[PDB]
């Protein structure tokens, strides 16, 4: 009964730990997600890890713009995701296009083509700002898997 | 030639949009069969295939009827 | 024992795959001729390999003379892959 | 017979703990902070990184070739782990009739790990990158066994127990002073990715950092030993392990200070450039013996 | 001494002198009643009227190009391209095409 | 002429001829090759469709132009690139799709 | 004027001998409409040959540009003939910037300008995509900009901003992104133009 | 101007030849390589963990969306339309109607987050100082709805940032 409740947020608190994102050089964005690397503003081995890749990474940050190229090239990127995967719109072209948006080419949302689960309003995402993204989503997992 | 108007009869009657004992033999596929501009045409790059032979964009014009087809398959 | 210690890595090792995997519920024919230069000059290391171990009991001087043969040779197909070897 | 046991839980989380290093050592490096938030220097990550990979993550196969991909891990972990029963240490687990043919062995067994994962993939588009990893590893260990002889040939036979004696008062790196440099280059092809880069896929973390560890100690027998002393095995323990751990820190300077040298220019490095020069050292090496006494 | 370009810098007189002297007479084989025959002949003969007096100086080839005698020879390469093609189509000789519509401000 | 554009008249329609042949054949390609998606006859039901559209000809100027443009977007499949079932679709799988009324539009009310 | 003007004239008269020098020649092949401005040179080229003057002013005597670096395309729906591809040259040898244009509809195929410069044909690409205008006797005419199943031209003013193809769902198809849809948000369409004319000798009488 | 990358034959001969073959033959020059990062690696890093230390700033820094007000009540912003036309993105919509009887102050006041790339247009072209961008960086939302601005409200609750920007805006007149 108490065993039950409890071993349930150690399996939250490796997610707590480390979180590994995908590396999308889509925007001007991906410049300031850039910026997390930079030793003046780290989430660096703090939980991300800039080695991505596109099997292993639980983390997937959509930077910017997308266009309707790339609209069915992303999809397939969020298939050969992990079950546990958070999807992170980090930019103002992201969460509905910030600019462009009654555009031809750009896609409104992202959620059209994948669900997001935190929101990062900033054209130039501030990095000040971009760490709370993460420390959301950190906070962000409570509890999963009840029965 | 000998025994070519058989081969060329059996896959055009079985092919789609094409009836099967109201059009056969010098009859032409645009003019008595009832085809489009293109979709009769279609049907001669059809049979170019189970015969083995490549058919030219100049000498399609011409053919129509399965009795003219058959003088044209020759080499 | 060698047998005892070698089969508990193995075990151990296969043990680990199943956590994995039970727990949760919800072209270019230039590489060859690296590949083949490898095995041919393997096979001179393997006639090679036993000068510290076989240098205890044998003459010196016979042995000189042949030690340095199967180096220098090893050397010479080594001079034949200079000879325009490719891209690679 | 528990020794064994006592070689290969503490070696996992050596392997574990290798995280904090492998980022914290090679953050200073790049002036970044590494693990801090999740334990008090961030010691509670390494154990954490296992809860998350092993138990949670579930699997995705392209293919699944019925006894394949789910046999590629076991050789990568088998062969990585058994490696360390022929190591001298103060005290051997099982001496093998003769030490450095076992070491060899198990290591040009390993190219199988990165062999096996690539017939894993139903896809041409993945073969052709793991064939060039084959190739990275296959073409160094023609070098590591002509380097190795060399040292033998200078002192003791195939036995790593006699490689400690031999290294009585002097250091083998001042008298194989080229071949020293080698060691340092050769080690870094099996899948380092410093000087060249390519649930089951986190198995495979486990099995290549613990051949990092493996080349850092084989180094640290073959060129340096300082003292033997059989009476105070307490003396022994402590300085092999900081000889070993400086080693460690400079193949995490090699990963993080040089940039990739090229698939084509590595059989530069190699073959046109490293093999003249090993085998002109092991022609050397023959007539040390020989023209001063220096037989086992 | 190497040319900055691709082109090889190489110690060669009177080279420019044979490319400027066979373009005067294409260029006297089909246009004759055209300008572009009247105009071009008199620069081509004040610049080897430089080369005449000036025995392999760099003064030489500072007048109009200051960048040696390899990027003076590529200039003279392409003139015989260029007055071959004006040749080929009758452009500069004959005047008869059409008008444009009466059309030109925003 | 003013202007060439690359056929005259009779010229041009046999240009369509040969487009036609060429895209008949890879309909059959673009199911192994690519993807099963829905039928290999239905497949060539849309090619039909598609011609019956751009059937006017009135000026060899217009239908030029249609060869250079049927020698691209039916182009996008001959030498191998990526869409991953979402480019090249012509087809409507969400369509509604609305018909053309006075009691079937005029119930739904639009404009 | 101290900040009020930019710069004085003064190599408008020196640039203005260009204006004269291409004109010498005098063809009605070539040159019809020659104008000068802000030191800069506009030409205006008829369409019937276009690869001429690009192999003019490449190399030859009295003026070196080689570079006929930037390509441009205008949209315009004004005139009986709808676009205007602009050309955008400069020397290095020289230093001057020089403009080739045409006047022609050109939904009819126009020369290209590959044969005389390599980089042009990239530029080419575009004006086929955003404007659709053909060029004849093109090496690869490839879509750059636009999407591998997009419809017409996306930058023509006969259409809207929106499009007819632009919003892509996922919803009930596990695999098949949409296309269908057409609806998107508003765009306010702005009406201001500001009463009384901007500036004086740009009038013209009807 | 000219500066040369060529070096054009450092080796001449003899003992310039010796030492740029020694940097091949060894390494050295990755010894001294080595040497960079080591003195690196030693010198005190520049790290701010964000939920303890923050980062450096400016008086003048756009963030979230938040109109002011005057210090005796009243809604500053007196619907214009103008930060309606200025706004790049078109992000803000603007519709408003007579406050009961005399005042004309708004009715509907949406700024999409969803759009809005961050100028200070809207800022600047405000004739009373009603949107003033204050230093915000917290916000993270579950949907788009969550995160676009309602009328006013939201935007009006920003009262816990307009102590800092009416403190702002006091390095703001007469600019710095
Ligand atoms: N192909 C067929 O099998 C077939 C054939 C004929 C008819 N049908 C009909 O079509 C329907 C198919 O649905 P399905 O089987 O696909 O649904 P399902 O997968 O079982 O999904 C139902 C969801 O609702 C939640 N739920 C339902 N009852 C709950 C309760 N009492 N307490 C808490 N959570 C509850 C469950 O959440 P948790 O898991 O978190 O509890 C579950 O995720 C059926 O209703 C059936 O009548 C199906
Ligand atoms: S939100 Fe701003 S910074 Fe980010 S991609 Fe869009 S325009 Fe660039
Ligand atoms: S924010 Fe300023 S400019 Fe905009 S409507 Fe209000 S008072 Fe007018
Ligand atoms: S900051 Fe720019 S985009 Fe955002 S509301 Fe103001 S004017 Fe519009």
């Amino acid at each position: 009964e108490y065993v039950v409740a409890k071993l349930d947020d150690l399996i939250n608190w490796a997610r707590r730990s480390s979180l590994w994102p995908m590396t999308f050089g889509l925007a001007c964005c991906a410049v300031e997600m850039m910026h997390m690397a930079a030793p003046r503003y780290d989430m660096d081995r703090f939980g991300v890890v800039f080695r991505a890749s596109p099997r292993q990474s639980d983390v997937m940050i959509v930077a910017g713009t997308l266009t309707n190229k790339m609209a069915p090239a992303l999809r397939k990127v969020y298939d050969q995701m992990p079950e546990p995967r958070y999807v992170v719109s980090m930019g103002s072209c992201a969460n509905g296009g910030g600019y462009y948006h009654y555009s031809y080419s750009v896609v409104r949302g992202c959620d059209r083509i994948v669900p997001v689960d935190i929101y990062v309003p900033g054209c130039p995402p501030t990095a000040e700002a971009l760490l709370y993204g993460i420390l959301q989503l950190q906070k962000k997992i409570k509890r999963e898997k009840r029965l | 030639l000998e025994g070519i108007k058989d081969r060329v009869l059996y896959v055009l009657k079985l092919y789609d949009k094409i009836d099967p004992e109201k059009l056969s033999v010098n009859s032409h596929f645009m003019k008595d069969l009832g085809l489009d501009s293109l979709d009769q045409v279609e049907i001669i790059m059809a049979m170019e295939d189970e015969f083995g032979f490549e058919i030219p964009d100049i000498d399609a014009e011409k053919l129509m009827c399965p009795q003219e087809i058959v003088d044209y398959i020759a080499d | 024992n060698l047998m005892l210690a070698l089969l508990t890595n193995f075990t151990l090792a296969t043990l680990l795959v199943i956590i994995a995997f039970w727990l949760p519920q919800l072209f270019s024919m230039k590489f060859f001729l690296v590949a083949i230069t490898f095995l041919l000059f393997d096979l001179e290391i393997a006639l090679l390999l036993p000068l510290p171990w076989a240098s205890q009991t044998a003459n010196l001087n016979t042995m000189l003379t042949m030690a340095l043969f199967l180096i220098i040779l090893l050397a010479v197909s080594l001079a034949y892959e200079w000879t325009q070897k490719g891209l690679e | 017979m528990i020794n064994i046991l006592m070689l290969i839980i503490p070696i996992l989380l050596a392997v574990a703990f290798l995280t904090l290093v492998e980022r914290k050592v090679l953050g200073y490096m790049q002036l970044r902070k590494g693990p801090n938030v999740v334990g008090p220097y961030g010691l509670l990550q390494p154990i954490a990184d296992a809860i998350k990979l092993f138990i949670k993550e579930p699997l995705r196969p392209a293919t699944s070739s019925a006894s394949m991909f789910i046999l590629a891990p076991i050789m990568a972990l088998g062969l990585a782990l058994t490696m360390w029963i022929p190591l001298p240490m103060p005290y051997p687990l099982i001496n093998m009739n003769l030490g450095v043919l076992f070491m060899l062995a198990m290591s040009s067994l390993a190219v199988y790990s990165i062999l096996w994962s690539g017939w894993a993939s139903n896809s041409k588009y993945a073969l052709i990158g793991a064939l060039r990893a084959v190739a990275q590893t296959i073409s160094y260990e023609v070098t590591l066994a002509i380097i190795l002889l060399s040292v033998l040939l200078m002192s003791g036979s195939f036995t790593l127990s006699t490689l400690i004696t031999t290294q009585e008062q002097m250091w083998l790196i001042l008298p194989a002073w080229p071949l020293a440099m080698m060691w340092f280059i050769s080690t870094l092809a099996e899948t380092n990715r410093a000087p060249f880069d390519l649930g089951p896929f986190a198995l495979f973390f486990m099995a290549e950092y613990a051949n990092i560890i493996m080349m850092n100690i084989f180094t640290a027998i073959l060129f340096l030993g300082t003292s033997h002393n059989p009476h105070m095995p307490e003396l022994y323990t402590i300085n092999f392990t900081i000889k070993s751990l400086l080693l460690t820190m400079s193949f995490l300077w090699i990963r993080a200070s040089y940039p990739r040298f090229r698939y084509d220019q590595l059989m530069h490095l190699l073959w046109k450039n490293f093999l003249p020069l090993t085998l002109a050292l092991c022609m050397w090496h023959v007539s040390l013996p020989i023209l001063t006494s220096g037989i086992p | 001494t190497g040319l900055v370009g691709l082109a090889v810098c190489e110690t060669p007189h009177e080279r420019l002198k044979i490319l400027y002297t066979k373009i005067l007479d294409v260029l006297g084989h089909i246009p004759k009643n055209a300008a572009y025959r009247k105009y071009t002949e008199q620069i081509t003969n004040e610049k080897l009227s430089m080369v005449k007096a000036e025995p392999d100086v760099k003064k030489l080839e500072e007048r109009l190009q200051g960048g040696q005698i390899e990027e003076v020879i590529l200039q003279a390469e392409n003139e015989l391209s260029l007055a071959r093609k004006m040749i080929q189509w009758k452009p500069w000789e004959p005047l008869v095409e059409e008008p444009p519509a009466s059309q030109w401000k925003w | 002429v003013k202007p060439i554009f690359s056929r005259d008249m009779n010229e041009a329609k046999r240009r369509v001829r040969e487009l036609y042949r060429a895209w008949y054949r890879e309909v059959p390609n673009t199911v192994h090759l690519f993807q099963l998606d829905i039928s290999v006859k239905q497949g060539r039901d849309k090619v039909r469709e598609m011609f019956k559209k751009n059937a006017h000809i009135t000026d060899p100027r217009v239908v030029d132009l249609l060869v250079i443009k049927g020698k691209m977007e039916l182009e996008e499949t001959i030498k191998v690139w990526k869409q991953r079932t979402h480019v090249m679709r012509f087809f409507h799988e969400t369509e509604a799709p609305r018909p053309k009324d006075f009691l079937s539009k005029f119930y739904v009310g639009h404009d | 004027r101290p900040t009020v003007r930019p710069r004085n004239d003064v190599a408008h008269k020196q640039l203005s001998a260009f204006g004269e020098y291409v004109a010498e020649i005098l063809p009605k092949y070539v040159q019809q409409v020659q104008v000068s401005c802000f030191n800069e040179l506009e030409i205006c080229i008829h369409p019937d040959g276009v690869i001429p003057v690009l192999t003019f002013l490449r190399d030859h005597s009295n003026a070196q540009f080689k570079s006929l670096a930037d390509l441009t395309a205008v949209d315009i729906p004004t005139r009986q003939n709808r676009f205007e591809i602009v050309y955008n040259l400069l020397s290095l040898r020289f230093n001057s910037r020089i403009r080739v244009k045409t006047y022609t509809d050109e939904l009819t195929p126009i020369e290209s300008s590959v044969p005389v410069y390599k980089a042009a044909n990239w530029y080419e690409r575009e004006i086929w995509d955003m404007f659709g205008v053909f060029f004849a006797n093109h090496p690869d005419l490839r879509r750059i900009l636009t999407d591998y199943g997009f419809e017409g031209h996306p930058f023509r003013k006969d259409f809207p901003l929106s499009g007819y193809v632009e919003l892509r769902y996922d919803d009930e198809v596990k695999r098949v992104v949409a296309e269908p849809v057409e609806l998107a948000q508003e765009f306010r369409k702005f009406d201001l133009n500001s009463p009384w004319e901007a500036f004086p000798a740009y009038r013209q009488p009807p | 101007t000219y500066k040369y990358v060529n070096l054009r034959e450092p080796s001449m001969d003899m003992k310039s030849v010796t030492d740029r073959a020694a940097q091949t033959l060894l390494w050295t020059e990755l010894i001294r390589g080595l040497g960079m990062t080591l003195s690196y690696l030693f010198r005190e890093p520049a790290t701010i963990n964000y939920p303890f230390e923050k980062g450096p700033l400016s008086p003048r820094f756009r963030g979230e969306h938040a109109l002011r007000r005057y210090p005796s009540g009243e809604e500053r912003c007196i619907a214009c339309k103008l930060c309606e036309a200025v706004c790049p993105a078109q992000a803000i919509t603007i519709e408003a109607e007579p406050r009961a009887d005399g005042s004309r102050r708004t009715t509907r006041y949406d700024i999409d987050m969803t759009k809005c790339i961050y100028c200070g247009f809207c800022q600047e072209a405000c004739p009373v100082d009603a949107i003033v961008e204050g230093p915000n960086f917290e916000f993270s939302t579950e949907t788009h709805e969550e995160l676009l601005y309602n009328k006013e409200k939201l935007l009006n609750n920003g009262d816990k940032w307009e102590a800092e920007i009416a403190a702002n805006i006091q390095a703001d007149y007469l600019y710095r």
